[PDB]
């Protein structure tokens, strides 16, 4: 019923009847000489969010929200070119007299729009690394403020189309929980991984947070990030 | 496996309570359970356990140990904790980011009410610590907050060398 | 379902520039771009990478013997004409057409040039890091430059057809809401997401 | 998923998937001449109790326990010399909105300690027959009492070690019974039922019981036994 899941020297739990969404169809693997490294593959738990009957959304940019994270986010650093898979595992905690309903969606070169149209997004408003940022409920304004209205996704889209990009729902009624296993996607097979994120991670209510009297007033929601089949340039001699 | 005095604070050591770890469902998010010294021999939360006893009858034994972690909260409670373990001379975690970057378990109470640890060195130190990953998920309004007892007992093969008198007389 | 492949969606002409220039700066220019025109800039942002071939074909017409007319394409990289007589009209690897009128209009055409493997409609990420401007910015996508002059008082007028052939495409993305407000980002001014009715039930 | 178990004219229902603590591995079994008695084998269920939020914990003394207990507590006395085993069954009546864990356990030899250290303490401090004892949550005080703070579980030990001896823990959250075999287990194969109690039957809340308002405020706790083997001196001529 239960499931063990251990990488590296990090476990977490998981239900065995839980899906598993692969996006496009495609399991990530390995690809100027190129070194792999395994030493990341663990499970790095990004801090939770509160899910409130007001929440609007919450969003995470991959290759960055992972830069701070121990070996991964070093990696990063030494090397100046590589490419990597990753799995996540979204879950919330709710109990049986909470209802509500998120969409869990991946979406690959999420550009986003600014408030102000005459300027451009600023690098904090688009991504606060471990830190998930907000969606708004309302128009955003601000000078380099990105357009975080959840209605067009920050994109400038409908938000109930976001499903043709790898994704899962999450009904507390049903389930409390999403995996998503996103493989490399970009028009070149390495990258710069600090000038440019891969895909976003978006968590947006469709369906708002209500409980019963005396329930507890928020759903914690927990992401937690495995990378799979690392690769980077090598720093050695031919 | 017998009861472990985690909770040993002054007042908690003459009852039962010394027993029971609390947990506050709405306490500050990452912030630590509970935590200690993770020494057999010699910490007072360990040597008076059967497997501290017997113990304190050697001058020097080494082998690797088990740590349950049962929780005993409502059975529609939720939420995770944070089990993780700092080798010797690593000193402990001073938060939830720094410990989960180490070595550790994510528990999820709503599908597992216990979980296991067998430490790979326990000798005549390392850390064990739990955080508030969440906070705990009730469908209703309770009278009180929720408890975690702890375990230990020998988890190997482990020995024990010298006899000498115990220093609990 | 043919109509519905990617070839029959988007492998069909569009004008995607109009111009005019004088014989007497006197010459015109567009930097190939698929964001000028907001139709084909809808179908191709329905994908997020693609590959094709472009296929331009040339309408010009002139008024106040034989009139000629260069036409030139500088590749990415190439040199750059910042005067009708500048040296650059004459460089071996900027390719150009020579036509008069009279004769069925000039066709030429460029392959997918990338270094990468696919063009791409979107780029989450910045040319430099240490410049917040270049956001959206992918250098990976400069398919190179027209430049069109008289060879040798008239006015001429120029309208470019743009046709991608052979077009191959990957990870759809949902159609627009918003208008479009410039070709060099994404922005817009939030939108709902539908027109409404007055009430939640039929009739 | 439910068992009925049927002895003489006796029947309590238990679950399938319940687990059974055979204490030391060991099953009951027969043994001057001896003579069985089956006649007894049923099941005696003795007076609930009600577990508060602030109960330190019961107690039973087991041949005595049975004292009055109908055939069985008449064997006791046409008998002089005898032995038996017992299958004791622990249950408890809870909801989902409850919370708590008691230790089940049975001890052997369980000689108890006296409230005054001069003295020794009275028959009736250290059983009560069918009727459960009490232990105390702070020091008891009488001239003929039984320590009872449940500290020291009334032994001088620490209480947190009595899971050495034969017991099951009841953690509410995921069952709400106990069944322990004990074995006859002594010094000499047969003896006196009336000047020797060979185990007490302890059991001590170590998560207090709490519950959702609204709820019953307390949790009872049945105990039912069912004696085996039992066997007694004859009392015939040779």
């Amino acid at each position: 019923r239960v499931r063990s899941i251990t990488l590296g020297n990090s476990t977490i739990t998981t239900q065995e009847c839980a899906n598993v969404v692969v996006g496009y169809g495609t399991w990530p693997t390995y690809l100027q000489p190129t070194q792999p490294d395994v030493a990341t593959c663990r499970f790095y738990t990004l801090e939770s969010v509160m899910w409130q009957q007001s929440s609007p959304g919450w969003w995470w940019k991959f290759p960055d929200a992972l830069s701070n994270m121990g070996l991964f986010g070093q990696n990063m650093q030494y090397h100046y070119l590589g490419r990597a898979g990753y799995t996540l595992h979204v879950q919330c905690n709710a109990s049986k007299f909470h209802q509500g309903c998120l969409l869990v969606v991946c979406v690959p070169e999420a550009e986003m729009g600014c408030a102000t149209i005459a300027n451009k997004p600023d690098q904090k408003s688009l991504s606060n690394g471990e830190t998930a940022n907000v969606f708004d409920s309302q128009n955003t304004s601000g000078q380099t403020a990105v357009q975080a209205n959840v209605i067009n996704a920050g994109m400038g889209i409908g938000v109930g189309n976001l499903t043709i990009f790898p994704h899962q729902w999450i009904n507390l009624r049903t389930n409390n929980s999403a995996t998503i296993v996103m493989p490399y996607v970009n028009s070149v097979p390495m990258d710069n991984m600090f000038r440019h994120n891969n895909f976003t991670l978006m968590i947006i209510p469709f369906a708002p947070l209500s409980y019963s009297t005396g329930a507890t007033t928020y759903v914690p929601i927990t992401v937690t990030v495995a990378p799979m089949c690392a690769e980077y340039n090598g720093l050695r001699l031919a | 496996d017998s009861v472990v005095p985690v909770n040993n604070t002054e007042g908690k050591v003459m009852s039962i309570e010394a027993y029971q770890i609390p947990v506050q469902s709405n306490s500050t998010n990452g912030s630590q359970v509970f935590g200690f010294p993770l020494i057999p021999g010699a910490s007072s939360v360990l040597n008076r356990t059967l497997l501290g006893e017997i113990l304190n009858y050697y001058t020097h034994w080494s082998g690797s140990i088990k740590l349950t972690f049962m929780f005993c909260g409502s059975a529609m409670a939720t939420g995770k904790f944070l089990l993780a373990y700092s080798p010797p001379g690593a000193g402990a975690p001073t938060t939830r980011k720094e410990a989960m970057l180490g070595t550790h378990v994510i528990w999820d109470v709503g599908l597992q009410s216990s979980c296991v640890l067998c430490i790979p060195w326990i000798s005549q130190g390392g850390y064990i610590t739990c955080w508030y990953q969440t906070n705990i998920v009730v469908p209703a309004d309770t009278q009180s907050d929720c408890k975690i007892l702890c375990f230990v007992s020998a988890c190997n093969d482990f020995s024990v060398r010298m006899l000498k008198d115990t220093p609990f007389i | 379902r043919s109509e519905s492949t990617v070839e029959n969606f988007l492998c069909r002409s569009a004008c995607v520039y109009y111009t005019t220039y004088k014989n007497h700066d006197n010459f015109a220019q567009w930097v190939i771009n698929t964001r000028q025109v907001a139709q084909l800039r809808r179908k191709l942002e329905m994908f997020t990478y693609a590959r094709f071939d472009l296929e331009l074909t040339f309408v010009i017409t002139s008024s106040q013997p034989v009139l000629t007319h260069q036409i030139m394409y500088v590749p990415p990289g190439g040199p750059v004409p910042t005067k009708i007589n500048s040296y650059s009209w004459q460089t071996s690897t900027n390719p150009s057409v020579f036509w008069t009128e009279g004769s069925a209009p000039p066709r030429i055409s460029i392959p997918f040039i990338s270094i990468g493997n696919a063009y791409s409609m979107f780029y989450d990420g910045w040319a430099r890091f240490d410049k917040q401007g270049t956001y959206g910015i992918n250098t990976l996508n400069n398919m190179g430059t027209l430049y069109m002059r008289h060879v040798n008082p008239i006015v001429s007028t120029v309208r470019i057809y743009f046709k991608p052939k052979h077009v191959k495409t990957w990870v759809p993305r949902p159609p627009r809401l918003c208008q479009y407000q410039k070709a060099g980002n994404v922005n817009f001014e939030p939108s709902g997401v539908t027109e409404g009715r007055t009430e939640i039930t039929a009739m």
